RNA sequence: UCUUCUG
C-alpha cells in the first residue's frame, strides 16, 4: 500500500489533479533542468531562460547531469573527520 | 608472387604494379598460391 | 487457445 | 544545532554504514592509522569492518535536516544497524 | 589548476545579452569569410578559426594551449546586418 | 539543428547525459551453474583479464602487488598498468625498465580482476531494483557468464541465448556501496510486495517435492554423499529414522539439516484436501501435506512451490525475516546442491507415456465432446426457431454466443478434469504441475484431453470469408467446429482447419506480447520521472526536491515495505 | 575391512567383442573399470599433421580431424611408447611417436578415393587397422593431397580419438530385485537378455538384503587394441593410478608428521 | 543503345537459362540455386513483394 | 543508373527525390541456409508501419488459408507485417483483358 | 616526447589509443586517439 | 559432406561402410537389411549411415581450382 | 578462446600437490583429503572401500565444480583409528582387488582361447 | 455420409500445403503449440548447414558451413521439394529428456564432449575482407604494398611480417586478432609522406587464410578479396535448437564416461531439461523422438506430414515394441558417475537438432579504458569499436532506487566522460584558461581573480555550449 | 541515413 499511496499522494499533493504526463509534471515548479530531462526538453529550457529561472540543484537528475554527487541515499549526509578520536586509539601504522 | 589463374589454372608471376591478367588466357581473376611456410594442425 | 475467459 | 535536541534516528542508516565503511577503507588504503589491531587482515575494507564493529572509526556523520540545520552524530554514538 | 574546485549549487538561466556576446567571443569583427580555409588550412575571421578551437588533434588554439583536451572551445559572434527573430 | 540534437532521444540531454556508454563493462552469454552460490557469478578469463581494478600500494599489500607487477599482462593474475604518485601511467605490456617495476606506498597497481571482486550484474530491460544486483566474481575456464539458477527469477532470465552486462566498480568506496546495499543476499525480499524475490526453481523444486515425500528412504552411503554437499553441516550424522532392520534415513530428515537454525513455519502443500483440516487426521495428515517446521526441523509435509517459492510466509521468507540474509543465502545454495545431487539417483524425465491416458478416459472425453456438440446444436435450433429469449442487456446474437460459449467451456473443463483424473502418481507432467516448477493443469488438459476453444479478439473465430470461417465450411455455420473449437488434443493432433484456427489464436498471443512491451515501457518511464526525487528525509517526512511534504511519514506509518508481514487482527471478526 | 575377491567368466570372445561377468565386486569398482575402459586405456593415434598440399574440396583442418579419428593398430607398441611429454627429445622422435606420410594425386578421370591404406607408417607395428578402408577424402582429377603426420600415445580423457572402445555395455541386477529402477508398469518393459525370470513374471521379488553384484560387461573395440587387451590394460592402469595416489599420500602423511 | 537493365538470375534473359546442371557446374554456379535475385554491385539483392 | 540505384539502396524512386521513396524493397539475400534463401525469395511485406502498434493488420486472417503460411512470421516488432507465401501459392503475372 | 628520454620514438597503441615510450613504458598522452576523426569535384562550396 | 569416421555417440568406425552400404542398396537390399549386413546394430550407428548426405560428389562436380 | 587445454584435466601443473591432507576441526578424528587432477573414477572406488571398513564412521567424495578438476574426500574414523590409516588401507585393498581381478581375467582369457 | 454438404465444387490437393517453406520442415506440426511453430520458423533460418554447393567458389562475408550435415530421420513429404535432403542443416542427435546435473536447467543443454570430439556439430566460419586500390584522388594513391615503419611516417605496431611483397597475406597463414590482412598505403601530399591505410583483422578471429583473390572491380581499380577460415568446435555458450521451437545454449559438456548410459552403451549426445516440454506443449518433439527410434531401428526414414491420420502415437509405440524397446520410448539409464541405475527411466531417442548461427565467441565483449568518441568524448559503441555497454536511463533509475549514489556517479561521470572546466565566479559563463601560462582570464568582465574550477561531464559542457549557441545562458554559479 | 536479426 505504501507504493500505491505514494503515487496517489504525488498526483494529488498540489490540490489539482497532476497527470503523469509532460503537461502535469512539467507544470509543477521544479527545477528547469529536471523538467528538461522529461519530454519537453528544449522548450522548457527556452522558457526558463526567458523568465530568468534558477535551478536550485536539489534534484537528483540535475546533480546527475552536472556530474555532482546526487542528494540521494549515501549523498544525503556529509561525513566529517573526528580529530579527537584520531588521536585516541592505537595508531599502529 | 606467383598467382594461380581461375580460368586456366596456370601460375603466372606478376611483379609489383603490373596488370592483373593471366598470360595464355587473359582472365582477370587470380588467386595467390599456398604459402611455403607450413602450419601444424592438431588432429583434435 | 483455451477459451473465452482464459487465454487465446 | 546544539548537541542536545537531536531528533534523528539513533540507529545508523544503511546508506550511512555503506559510505562510512567505504570512506574509512579508502583512508586505510592510503596508509591512515588503524585504531583496531588487525589479526592479519590486509584488505582495507575488512579492516574497516573490524573498526566499525569496535566503534573506533574516526568519522562523525553530519545529518542534514530538511529545514537546513544539521545534527552531528559520531559513528560511535550511532547504533549499528546490524 | 590554481583555481579552487567548486561544485555548482545554482544554475541561473537567462537570455544572452548581445553586448555580452560581443565581449565574450574571441573572434573580433565577426566571421567575415564563408570559406573555412585560408593560407591552405586556417582562415582567420572564418568558420574554422584557430582562436576558436583546436584543430587537427595536434595543433593548439590561439587563445589557450588546449592540445585538443584542455581547451573547452571558445565562442564567436556574427553581427547580423539586420535583426532576425529567434524561433 | 541544435534543437534537433538536444530534443530527441539519444540527444545530449538524455542519450549522452542521463545515460551514457561506460568503461569497465563487459557482456557475454549467460549459462547455468548450480555449483556457484547465489552471490557468485562465473566470469571468463579473457573478460577478467581485460578488466582491471586499481589497487593502492600499502605497506600491507606491497609484496602481493609486486608479484602481480612481475607477472605482467600475459600471465592471468597480473597487472596491466602501474600508476605512480605523479599520475604517470606505466603500461607494463610494453617493456618497463626494472626500475619502474619497483613499487612504493601510494602507487596504484591496476591488477586483473580476481576471484572475490564485487561486480554489478545487469540484464536489460531493468524493470525493477532487483535487476541490478552485486555479485562476487569466480573465474571459470569458459567464455560465458555463469550464474546460479535461483538468481534467474529476479533477472527474468533464462539460458536460451540471453545476455547480461557486467560492471566492475573501480573504487573502494563504490565497491563498499555495492557490497553493503546491492549484494544478492541483501535483496532476497522485495519491498514491492513484501515477498522474497528468489525461490527454488526448476529441477530443485521438482526434486524437493519428491525428496520430501514420506516414501523416500535413503541408505547410509547416499546420506554420506548428500551430507557432503551440505556446506553448513555440523559434522554429526543424524540418527536414522529407521534403525532396524536396516538403517535408513528419510528425505525430510536430511532436509531438516538444510533448514537454517530454528525456524518455525506452517504451510500447506498444493494437493491439500480441503476437508482434512475439519475432519480427523488433521494433524496426522493422510496425504503428508500440511508442511510444519518446528525448531528448524521438518516434522511433516511435502515441500513445493508454496513452501520454498516466492510467496509470503515461505520457508525462505521466514528464513530471511528471522535468521538473516547470510544464513538465507547459504540456505538457497544448500537446497540446490543437495537436492540436485539426489536427483542423479532419482532422475526426472518427460515422455509420451505421460501424455497418453487410459482408454476409458479417452472414451469419457469423447462422450463429453459428443454431448456438448449436441447441446450446441440444440441451442442453434432454438435460435433458428426464434424460441431463444434475449438476456437482459444483450442482443440475441450476444446471448447466443454467451450460451454456446458456456456449453463449450463446460465441456472443455470437464474433459480436462477427466484427463487430470487419469494421471498416475508416476506421471511426470503431474510431478511438475504439483511441484509448481513448470506447467499448469490447463497445459495437461490441452495435452491429453482437449485443446479448447480458439478465441480471437474475445470472440470465437470470425467469419473472414463471406458468412463462413473457412471455404470448407457451409455458410452461416455457428456450430462448434466451424467457429474454432479444437476437439483433438495436442497428442492426438489437430485436424487441418483446427490447425489454422489454433494458429490464429497463437498469433493473437504473439501480437499481445509485442504490444505490451512498448506500452508498459512508456508507463514505467513516466512514473519514474514523476517521482524520481521523492525521498525520506531525516525528519522522516517524505519530501520532493522542492522540499514540499508529500507525506508526513512514509507509508503513513514510517516503516519499510520489506520488513512488514501479513497478519490477522483477530479482534475484528468475532461476535461480542 | 578388506577387499572382496572378484571372479570373471568370459561368455564370448571375438576379434571385436569381449563379454564377461565380474562377480563378488562392489558397484563402484565395476563402474570405475567401465569408466577406465573409455577414458584411461592408452592408444596411439594421429595428433600432429603438416599438410604440404591440399587441393581437395575438404579444407585442411577437416582432413586433419578425419586423420585423427582413424584408428591405428597399437596392440603391443603402446606400452613401449612414451608420452611425448615424458620423452627428453624435443618435439617427436621414434621412441615417442610414429610418423605417417600420405601422398595421393588423382590423374585418372575416375574419382580417386583416398583411403586409410594410402597412409604409410615408418613403424610396421602401427598400421591403420588394415592387414573396406576408411575414406579420408575423395579427389577429382587434378586434385592432390600430400601430408605428413605424427602419432602420439594418449588416452580418451584428452580426446575421443584415443577412446579404445566402441560401446561398453554395463548392466547389473538384470531382473529388478534391488528396485534400483522403479518401473511404473512392470509388465511393459522388455526383459533383459541376461534375465533369468520366466515370461510370466516381469520383476523379481524385492530382496532387501541384496546389494549390487554380478555385473555384466560387453566391451567392443575399434580395432586399435584387442578387446581382451582393453580390459587388461584398464585394470592395470587403474591399479597404477591407485599406486601413484598411495605414493603421494605417503609423502604427505610423512611430511605432515 | 539506351542503357542497361539488371537481369534477374535464371530468368529467360539470363545466361543460365535453359542450361543443364553439368553446364551450371562448368560455370561454377550451383544447380540447386533457386535464382530470382539480382546481382547489383556484386551483391545479391531480392525484391520483396 | 536509375535501375541500379533503386536496387542497391533499397529506396524505390529517384536519387534526387527521397520523399516518395519506399524503403525496405530489394534486401540482400540471406545465405545462412538454403531454407533462408528460399524463404527470403518467397516473402511478402505488408506496407503498414512497424511503429504503429494497432493490431488489426497483424492478426492472421481467415482469407490467408493456403495463400500465406500461418506459422511463418517474424516475432518482434513486425509480427504479422512480414509474411511468407505458402508452398502451392502462385501470384498472377497478369494478362490483357481484350 | 617522453620527458626522461630526449628524442625518443613513441610507439603507437591501438588498445587504449596512446603513444608509449618503448624503453620505459611511460604513457605520453592519455586518450589521444579518440576516433581520430568530394574535394576533387568543384572546390570549396 | 563426407561420411564421418567414428559414429558420434559410441565411436564405432563407420567411415569404411559408406560405399558398402551404397553397393548393398544397389543389390536391392532394403536399407535395414543393408545396415544389418554391415554389422551396424545400435540405432546410434545406423543413424550415421542412414541419414548421411554425401555432398562431396556434388562438390567434386566442380572443376578443380588448380589443375 | 577461453577453452582450457585438454591436458589440464589430468596433468598437474608445476607446484601443485596431488594430495593435501587438512584436518576437520568440527568433529574429532576427521580428515579432509583434497586430490588434484582426479575425477569420479578414483573418488568412487576410494569412498566405497572406505565405507566397507567397520572403523570408518563417515566417508564421502565431492567434486566441488565440474569445470575444475579436484576431489574432496572426507573420512571420519573411530578413536583408535586414523583417517589417514583408513585411506592407505583402502588403497591397498583396492590394489589387491584389481590384481586378483587381473590374474583371473588372464586365466579366463587363456581358457576361452583353445578351450 | 450423414449429409453435411452435397455440392462440393473443389477439393484441396493436400492440407499440408498451407504451410510455407520454413514451416514445412517442422515434423508433426499439428502436435505442437502454434507459437512454437512460429518460433521454429524463425530459428530454422538461422541454422547452420551447407548453404549452397558452390560455396568454395563464393567469397561471402559471414558464411557458416557444418562439417557433417545429415538429413532428418523423421521428415515431411513436402521437404523433398524444398531440397532439404540435398542440403541439410543439422544433425540427428541421440537426445535424452532428463535432469542430470542441473546444467541443463532453464533452456540450456548438456552436450556430450566425446561426440563433439568425433565431429558432432562442428562448423567452419568464413569471413571475407575486401579492399580496393583507389587512385581517384588528385594526389592520393592507395597503392598495395607492405608498409615499413621507417619508410612510412604513419604506421601501427601490430604484426606486419605476414604481408608479402604485394601487401596481401598468402593463403595458408594463420592470422590472429589485430594482424594485418591487407597492407595499403596512401601517398601523402607534402603540404609542408605516408599515413598508414592497412586493414586489420577483427579481434579474436584466430583463423587461417583460405583464399586470396586479386581482380579489377567495376570501377577498374585493383580489387582484393581475402577469405579467412575458422573452425568452430561447439562450446558451452553456443545455441542449439530442435525443429519444435526448443532453443537453448550448451550448459556444460560431459565426456562419454560421465554421461548417463543405457545398457547397450548408448550415451545421449544432448540432454535437455524435462521442464521445457510441459509449459511449451511441444509434443511434436516427443513424437519425433519416438518415430526416430523406430526409424533408426527399422531403417526407413519416418513420415511426419502434418495431417496424415495413418500415423498415430499408438502405432509408432507398437512398432517400437517390436524392436525390443519400451513402447513409449523410455529406457533404463545408468548414472555415469556412480553406475547406479537412475530410478526414473529416461526418455531417449534420436532427434534432429540444429546449430544456430549465434555463438558465444562472436558475442563476448569486454571494455576497459578504450577509445572515446570525438563529439561527446564518451566511450565508443559496438563490439567492433571496443565500445562500452550503455548505462541506460532505466539502469540509472534502478541505481537511484538502490541509493548507490557514488556508484551512479562513477558510472555516469567518472567512468564515461570526466572533464574539468574553469568558470568565472562573477558570471556563470565559462572562462578562458591557460594552464601552462598559469594566467586565467574571463572575457566580458575584464576579471582575472574570480575564476573557479568545475568538474562536469564533457557531455554537460557540450550541452551548456549548445545552449549558449542558441543564445540561452546557462550561468553555473558556485555560490 | 537504411535493413536484418538477438532478448
Ligand atoms: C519473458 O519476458 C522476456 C522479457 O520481457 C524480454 N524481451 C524479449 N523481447 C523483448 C522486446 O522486444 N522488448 C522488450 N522491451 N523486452 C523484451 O524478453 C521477454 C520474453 O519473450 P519470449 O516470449 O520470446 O520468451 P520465451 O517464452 O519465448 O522462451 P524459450 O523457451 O525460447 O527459451
Ligand atoms: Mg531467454
Ligand atoms: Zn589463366
Ligand atoms: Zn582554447
Ligand atoms: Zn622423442
Ligand atoms: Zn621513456
Ligand atoms: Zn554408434
Ligand atoms: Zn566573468
Amino acid at each position: 500500500y505504501r507504493h500505491l499511496a505514494l503515487l496517489c499522494d504525488t498526483m494529488t499533493c498540489r490540490g489539482h489533479l497532476m497527470a503523469i504526463t509532460r503537461h502535469g509534471v512539467n507544470r509543477q515548479d521544479t527545477g528547469p533542468l529536471m523538467k528538461c530531462s522529461f519530454e519537453e526538453t528544449v522548450d522548457v529550457l527556452m522558457e526558463a531562460a526567458a523568465h530568468g529561472e534558477s535551478d536550485p540543484m536539489k534534484g537528483v537528475s540535475e546533480n546527475i547531469m552536472l556530474g555532482q554527487l546526487a542528494p540521494a541515499g549515501t549523498g544525503c549526509f556529509d561525513l566529517l573527520l573526528d580529530a579527537e578520536k584520531c588521536k585516541y586509539g592505537m595508531e599502529i601504522p | 608472387m606467383i598467382y594461380i589463374c581461375g580460368e586456366c589454372h596456370t601460375e603466372n608471376e606478376i611483379k609489383s604494379r603490373d596488370p592483373i591478367r593471366c598470360r595464355e588466357c587473359g582472365y582477370r581473376i587470380m588467386y595467390k598460391k599456398r604459402t611455403k611456410r607450413l602450419v601444424v594442425f592438431d588432429a583434435r | 487457445i483455451w477459451g473465452i475467459g482464459c487465454n487465446p | 544545532q546544539a548537541n542536545q535536541k537531536r531528533i534523528t534516528t539513533p540507529y545508523m542508516t544503511k546508506y550511512e554504514r555503506a559510505r562510512v565503511l567505504g570512506t574509512r577503507a579508502l583512508q586505510i588504503a592510503m596508509c591512515a592509522p588503524v585504531m583496531v589491531e588487525l589479526e592479519g587482515e590486509t584488505d582495507p575494507l575488512l579492516i574497516a569492518m573490524k573498526e566499525l564493529k569496535a566503534r573506533k572509526i574516526p568519522i562523525i556523520i553530519r545529518r542534514y535536516l530538511p529545514d537546513g540545520s544539521y545534527e552531528d552524530w559520531g559513528v560511535d554514538e550511532l547504533i549499528i544497524s546490524d | 589548476s590554481a583555481c579552487p574546485l567548486r561544485t555548482i549549487k545554482r544554475v541561473q538561466f537567462g537570455v544572452l545579452s548581445p553586448d555580452e556576446l560581443k565581449r565574450m567571443s574571441v573572434t573580433e569583427g565577426g566571421i567575415k569569410y564563408p570559406e573555412t580555409t585560408e593560407g591552405g588550412r586556417p582562415k582567420l575571421g572564418g568558420l574554422m578559426d584557430p582562436r576558436q578551437g583546436v584543430i587537427e588533434r595536434t595543433g593548439r588554439c590561439q587563445t589557450c594551449a588546449g592540445n585538443m583536451t584542455e581547451c573547452p572551445g571558445h565562442f564567436g559572434h556574427i553581427e547580423l546586418a539586420k535583426p532576425v527573430f529567434h524561433v | 539543428s541544435l534543437k534537433q540534437r538536444l530534443k530527441g532521444k539519444e540527444g545530449r540531454v538524455r542519450g549522452n547525459l542521463m545515460g551514457k556508454r561506460v568503461d569497465f563493462s563487459a557482456r557475454t552469454v549467460i549459462t547455468p551453474d548450480p555449483n556457484l552460490s547465489i552471490d557468485q557469478v562465473g566470469v571468463p578469463r579473457s573478460i577478467a583479464a581485460n578488466m582491471t581494478f586499481a589497487e593502492i600500494v600499502t605497506p600491507f599489500n606491497i609484496d602481493r602487488l609486486q608479484e602481480l607487477v612481475r607477472r605482467g599482462n600475459s600471465q592471468y593474475p597480473g597487472a596491466k598498468y602501474i600508476i605512480r604518485d605523479n599520475g604517470d601511467r606505466i603500461d607494463l605490456r610494453f617493456h618497463p625498465k626494472p626500475s619502474d617495476l619497483h613499487l612504493q606506498t601510494g602507487y596504484k597497481v591496476e591488477r586483473h580482476m580476481c576471484d572475490g571482486d564485487i561486480v554489478i550484474f545487469n540484464r536489460q530491460p531493468t524493470l525493477h531494483k532487483m535487476s541490478m544486483m552485486g555479485h562476487r566474481v569466480r573465474i571459470l575456464p569458459w567464455s560465458t557468464f555463469r550464474l546460479n539458477l535461483s538468481v534467474t527469477t529476479p533477472y527474468n532470465a533464462d539460458f536460451d541465448g540471453d545476455e547480461m552486462n557486467l560492471h566492475l566498480p573501480q573504487s573502494l568506496e563504490t565497491r563498499a556501496e555495492i557490497q553493503e546495499l546491492a549484494m544478492v543476499p541483501r535483496m532476497i525480499v522485495t519491498p514491492q510486495s513484501n515477498r522474497p524475490v528468489m525461490g527454488i526453481v526448476q529441477d530443485t523444486l521438482t526434486a524437493v517435492r519428491k525428496f520430501t515425500k514420506r516414501d523416500v528412504f535413503l541408505e547410509r552411503g547416499e546420506v554420506m554423499n548428500l551430507l557432503m554437499f551440505l556446506s553448513t553441516w555440523d559434522g554429526k550424522v543424524p540418527q536414522p529414522a529407521i534403525l532396524k532392520p536396516r538403517p535408513l534415513w528419510t528425505g525430510k530428515q536430511i532436509f531438516s539439516l538444510i533448514i537454517p537454525g530454528h525456524i518455525n513455519c506452517i504451510r500447506t502443500h498444493s494437493t491439500h484436501p480441503d476437508d482434512e483440516d475439519s475432519g480427523p487426521y488433521k494433524h496426522i495428515s493422510p496425504g503428508d501435506t500440511k508442511v510444519v517446521v518446528e525448531n528448524g526441523e521438518l516434522i511433516m509435509g511435502i515441500l513445493c512451490k508454496k513452501s520454498l517459492g516466492t510467496s509470503a510466509g515461505s520457508l525462505v521468507h521466514i528464513s530471511y525475516l528471522e535468521m538473516g540474509h547470510d544464513i538465507t543465502r547459504l540456505f538457497y545454495s544448500n537446497i540446490q546442491t543437495v537436492i540436485n545431487n539426489w536427483l542423479l539417483i532419482e532422475g526426472h524425465t518427460i515422455g509420451i507415456g505421460d501424455s497418453i491416458a487410459d482408454s476409458k478416459t479417452y472414451q469419457d472425453i469423447q462422450n463429453t465432446i459428443k454431448k456438448a456438440k449436441q447441446d450446441v446444436i440444440e441451442v442453434i435450433e432454438k435460435a433458428h426457431n426464434n424460441e431463444l429469449e434475449p438476456t437482459p442487456g444483450n442482443t440475441l446474437r450476444q446471448t447466443f454466443e454467451n450460451q454456446v460459449n458456456r456449453i463449450l467451456n463446460d465441456a472443455r473443463d470437464k474433459t480436462g478434469s477427466s484427463a487430470q483424473k487419469s494421471l498416475s502418481e508416476y506421471n511426470n507432467f503431474k510431478s511438475m504441475v504439483v511441484s509448481g516448477a513448470k506447467g499448469s493443469k490447463i497445459n495437461i488438459s490441452q495435452v491429453i484431453a482437449v485443446v479448447g476453444q480458439q478465441n480471437v479478439e474475445g470472440k470465437r473465430i470470425p467469419f473472414g470469408f463471406k458468412h463462413r470461417t473457412l471455404p470448407h465450411f457451409i455458410k452461416d455455420d455457428y456450430g462448434p467446429e466451424s467457429r474454432g473449437f479444437v476437439e483433438n488434443s495436442y497428442l492426438a493432433g489437430l485436424t487441418p482447419t483446427e490447425f489454422f484456427f489454433h494458429a490464429m489464436g497463437g498469433r493473437e498471443g504473439l501480437i499481445d506480447t509485442a504490444v505490451k512491451t512498448a506500452e508498459t515501457g512508456y508507463i514505467q518511464r513516466r512514473l519514474i520521472k514523476s517521482m524520481e526525487s521523492v525521498m525520506v528525509k531525516y525528519d522522516a517526512t517524505v519530501r520532493n526536491s522542492i522540499n514540499q511534504v508529500v507525506q508526513l511519514r512514509y507509508g503513513e506509518d514510517g516503516l519499510a515495505g520489506e520488513s512488514v508481514e501479513f497478519q490477522n487482527l483477530a479482534t475484528l471478526k468475532p461476535s461480542n | 575391512p578388506y577387499a572382496n575377491q572378484p571372479t570373471v567368466r568370459i561368455t564370448e570372445l571375438t576379434d571385436e567383442n569381449v563379454k564377461f561377468i565380474i562377480e563378488n565386486t562392489d558397484l563402484a569398482v565395476a563402474n570405475s573399470i567401465r569408466r577406465v575402459f573409455i577414458a584411461e586405456v592408452p592408444i596411439i593415434a594421429i595428433d600432429w599433421v603438416q599438410i604440404d598440399a591440399n587441393s581437395s574440396v575438404l579444407h585442411d583442418e577437416f582432413i586433419a580431424h578425419r586423420l585423427g579419428l582413424i584408428p591405428l593398430t597399437s596392440d603391443d607398441i603402446v606400452d613401449k611408447l612414451q608420452y611425448s611429454r615424458d620423452c627428453t627429445c624435443e618435439e617427436f622422435c621414434p621412441e615417442c611417436s610414429v610418423e605417417f606420410t600420405l601422398d595421393v594425386r588423382c590423374n585418372e578421370d575416375q574419382t580417386r578415393h583416398v583411403t586409410s591404406r594410402d597412409l604409410i607408417s615408418n613403424s610396421p607395428r602401427v598400421i591403420p587397422v588394415t592387414s573396406d578402408d576408411i575414406l579420408i577424402v575423395k579427389l577429382r582429377k587434378g586434385q592432390e593431397l600430400r601430408l605428413r603426420a605424427y602419432a602420439k600415445k594418449g588416452f580418451g580423457k584428452e580426446h575421443a580419438k584415443w577412446n579404445p572402445t566402441a560401446g561398453v555395455a554395463f548392466e547389473y541386477d538384470p531382473d529388478n530385485a534391488l528396485r534400483h529402477t522403479v518401473y511404473p508398469k512392470p509388465e511393459e518393459w522388455p526383459k533383459s537378455e541376461y534375465s533369468e525370470l520366466d515370461e510370466d513374471e516381469s520383476q523379481a521379488p524385492y530382496d532387501p538384503n541384496g546389494k549390487p553384484e554380478r555385473f555384466y560387461y560387453n566391451v567392443e573395440s575399434c580395432g586399435s587394441l584387442r578387446p581382451e587387451t582393453i580390459v587388461l590394460s584398464a585394470l592395470s592402469g587403474l591399479k597404477k593410478k591407485l599406486s601413484d595416489l598411495q605414493t603421494q599420500l605417503s609423502h604427505e602423511i610423512q611430511s605432515d608428521v | 543503345f539506351i542503357g542497361k537493365i539488371p537481369i534477374m538470375l535464371r530468368s529467360t534473359y539470363c545466361l543460365l537459362n535453359g542450361l543443364t546442371d553439368r553446364d551450371l557446374c562448368e560455370l561454377n554456379e550451383c544447380p540447386l540455386d533457386p535464382g530470382g535475385y539480382f546481382i547489383i554491385n556484386g551483391s545479391e539483392k531480392v525484391l520483396i513483394a | 543508373d536509375g535501375l541500379k540505384y533503386s536496387l542497391a539502396t533499397g529506396n524505390w524512386g529517384d536519387q534526387k527525390k527521397a520523399h516518395q521513396a519506399r524503403a525496405g524493397v530489394s534486401q540482400v539475400l540471406n545465405r545462412l541456409t538454403f531454407a533462408s534463401t528460399l524463404s527470403h525469395l518467397r516473402r511478402l511485406n505488408s506496407p503498414i508501419g512497424r511503429d504503429g502498434k494497432l493490431a488489426k493488420p497483424r492478426q492472421l486472417h481467415n482469407t490467408l488459408w493456403g495463400m500465406v503460411c500461418p506459422a511463418e512470421t517474424p516475432e518482434g516488432h513486425a509480427v504479422g507485417l512480414v509474411k511468407n507465401l505458402a508452398l502451392m501459392a502462385y501470384i498472377s503475372v497478369g494478362s490483357q483483358p481484350s | 616526447t617522453c620527458p626522461n628520454h630526449p628524442d625518443a620514438i613513441l610507439v603507437e597503441d591501438y588498445r587504449a589509443g596512446d603513444m608509449i615510450c618503448p624503453e620505459c613504458g611511460l604513457v605520453v598522452g592519455d586518450r589521444v586517439i579518440d576516433v581520430g576523426s568530394n574535394p576533387l569535384l568543384s572546390d570549396g562550396d | 559432406m563426407i561420411i564421418p569416421v567414428r559414429c558420434f555417440t559410441c565411436g564405432k568406425i563407420v567411415g569404411n561402410k559408406w560405399e558398402a552400404y551404397l553397393g548393398l542398396l544397389q543389390a536391392e537390399y532394403t536399407e535395414g537389411d543393408a545396415l544389418d549386413a554391415l554389422g551396424l546394430k545400435r540405432y546410434c550407428c545406423r543413424r550415421m549411415l542412414l541419414a548421411h548426405v554425401d555432398l562431396i560428389e556434388k562438390l567434386l562436380n566442380y572443376a578443380p581450382l588448380e589443375k | 578462446m577461453n577453452a582450457p587445454p585438454a591436458f589440464e584435466s589430468f596433468l598437474l601443473f608445476e607446484g601443485e600437490k596431488k594430495i593435501t591432507i587438512n584436518k576437520d576441526t568440527k568433529v574429532p578424528n576427521a580428515c579432509l583429503f583434497t586430490i588434484n587432477k582426479e575425477d569420479h573414477t578414483l573418488g568412487n572406488i576410494i569412498k566405497s572401500q572406505l565405507l566397507k571398513d567397520p572403523q570408518v564412521l563417515f566417508a564421502g567424495y565431492k567434486v566441488p565444480h565440474p569445470l575444475e578438476h579436484k576431489i574432496i574426500i572426507r573420512v571420519q574414523t573411530t578413536p583408535d583409528y586414523s583417517p589417514q590409516e583408513a585411506f592407505t588401507n583402502a588403497i591397498t585393498d583396492l590394489i589387491s582387488e584389481l590384481s586378483l581381478l587381473e590374474e583371473r581375467f588372464r586365466v579366463a582369457i587363456k581358457d576361452k582361447q583353445e578351450g | 455420409e450423414v449429409a453435411y454438404c452435397s455440392t462440393y465444387t473443389h477439393c484441396e490437393i493436400h492440407p499440408s500445403m498451407i504451410l510455407g517453406v520454413c514451416a514445412s520442415i517442422i515434423p508433426f506440426p499439428d502436435h505442437n503449440q502454434s507459437p512454437r511453430n512460429t518460433y521454429q520458423s524463425a530459428m530454422g533460418k538461422q541454422a547452420m548447414g551447407v548453404y549452397i554447393t558452390n560455396f568454395h567458389v563464393r567469397m561471402d562475408t559471414l558464411a557458416h558451413v557444418l562439417y557433417y550435415p545429415q538429413k532428418p530421420l523423421v521428415t515431411t513429404r513436402s521437404m523433398e521439394y524444398l531440397r532439404f535432403r540435398e542440403l541439410p542443416a543439422g544433425i540427428n542427435s541421440i537426445v535424452a529428456i532428463a535432469s542430470y546435473t542441473g546444467y541443463n536447467q532453464e533452456d540450456s543443454v548438456i552436450m556430450n564432449r566425446s561426440a563433439v570430439d568425433r565431429g558432432f556439430f562442428r562448423s567452419v566460419f568464413y569471413r571475407s575482407y575486401k579492399e580496393q586500390e583507389s587512385k581517384k584522388g588528385f594526389d592520393q594513391e592507395e597503392v598495395f604494398e607492405k608498409p615499413t615503419r621507417e619508410t612510412c611516417q604513419g604506421m601501427r605496431h601490430a604484426i606486419y611480417d605476414k604481408l608479402d611483397d604485394d601487401g596481401l597475406i598468402a593463403p595458408g597463414v594463420r592470422v590472429s586478432g589485430d594482424d594485418v590482412i591487407i597492407g595499403k598505403t596512401v601517398t601523402l601530399p607534402e603540404n609542408e609522406t605516408k599515413r598508414d591505410c592497412s586493414t586489420f583483422l577483427r579481434t579474436s578471429e584466430t583463423g587461417i587464410v583460405d583464399q586470396v583473390m586479386v581482380t579489377l572491380n567495376q570501377e577498374g581499380y585493383k580489387f582484393c578479396k581475402i577469405r579467412v577460415r575458422s573452425v568452430r568446435i561447439p562450446q558451452i555458450g553456443d545455441k542449439f535448437a530442435s525443429r519444435h521451437g526448443q532453443k537453448g545454449t550448451c550448459g556444460i559438456q560431459y565426456r562419454q564416461e560421465d554421461m548417463p548410459f543405457t545398457c547397450e552403451g548408448i550415451t545421449p549426445d544432448i540432454i535437455i531439461n524435462p521442464h521445457a516440454i510441459p509449459s511449451r506443449m511441444t509434443i511434436g518433439h516427443l513424437i519425433e523422438c519416438l518415430q526416430g527410434k523406430v526409424s533408426a531401428n527399422k531403417g526407413e526414414i519416418g513420415d511426419a506430414t502434418p495431417f496424415n491420420d495413418a500415423v498415430n502415437v499408438q502405432k509408432i509405440s507398437n512398432l517400437l515394441s517390436d524392436y525390443g524397446y519400451h513402447l513409449r520410448g523410455n529406457e533404463v539409464l545408468y548414472n555415469g558417475f556412480t553406475g547406479r541405475k537412475i530410478t526414473s527411466q529416461i526418455f531417449i531417442g534420436p532427434t534432429y537438432y540444429q546449430r544456430l548461427k549465434h555463438m558465444v565467441d562472436d558475442k563476448i565483449h569486454s571494455r576497459a579504458r578504450g577509445p572515446i568518441q570525438i563529439l561527446n568524448r564518451q566511450p565508443m559503441e559496438g563490439r567492433s569499436r571496443d565500445g562500452g555497454l550503455r548505462f541506460g536511463e532505466m539502469e540509472r533509475d534502478c541505481q537511484i532506487a538502490h541509493g548507490a549514489a557514488q556508484f551512479l556517479r562513477e558510472r555516469l561521470f567518472e567512468a564515461s566522460d570526466p572533464y574539468q572546466v574553469h568558470v568565472c565566479n562573477l558570471c556563470g559563463i565559462m572562462a578562458i584558461a591557460n594552464t601552462r601560462t598559469h594566467t586565467y582570464e574571463c572575457r566580458g568582465c575584464r576579471n582575472k581573480t574570480q575564476i573557479s574550477l568545475v568538474r562536469m561531464p564533457y557531455a554537460c559542457k557540450l550541452l551548456f555550449q549548445e545552449l549558449m549557441s542558441m543564445s540561452i545562458a546557462p550561468r553555473m554559479m558556485s555560490v
